[PDB]
């Protein structure tokens, strides 16, 4: 269960370690006064549609199956 | 009860369906009513049916314009090697 906390915890995090983070530390100044994938995955129409299909499908399969 | 597709077809003329509108969207996916109106003086296209061929003559409320076209459908599939 923990695992995802861990990948998370490391997606989030800044690129240089802890000896040298202080530059990105002043990086995020800079860009203070000025997700694709990692956490969501963002589809079209028609692909959302095939899942939509696909989940319908795989729950119409789960009861039959429960049922007989 | 059981799983696997029935591929049934349902040649049924144009005039007859309840709603000639709301099936007018070309390449796109059109809600439907199921329920019927006995006043209506038409009937709904059933459900359960994998595939519809509406033949239209230009009349409306009136039946014959999808037999020959049924038949000639048949003879034409039946000689299909």
């Amino acid at each position: 269960f923990q695992r995802y906390q861990l990948i998370m915890t490391f997606h989030e995090r800044p690129v240089l370690p802890p000896p040298l983070i202080i530059f990105s530390h002043m990086t995020m100044i800079f860009q203070h006064v000025c997700r694709d994938y990692g956490l969501k995955l963002f589809i079209t129409d028609d692909e959302l549609k095939k899942v939509h299909d696909f989940e319908e499908q795989c729950i119409e399969e789960y009861f039959r199956e429960k049922d007989d | 009860k059981s799983r696997g597709k029935i591929c049934t077809i349902g040649i049924a003329p144009w005039g007859i369906v309840e709603n000639q509108e709301d099936l007018i969207g070309r390449d796109v996916v059109r809600p439907y009513q199921t329920m019927s109106n006995p006043m209506s003086k038409l009937t709904v296209l059933n459900s359960m049916h994998s595939h519809f061929i509406l033949a239209d003559n230009g009349t409306t409320g009136k039946y014959g314009a999808e037999v020959k076209l049924r038949r000639q459908l048949e003879k034409h599939i039946s000689l299909q090697k």
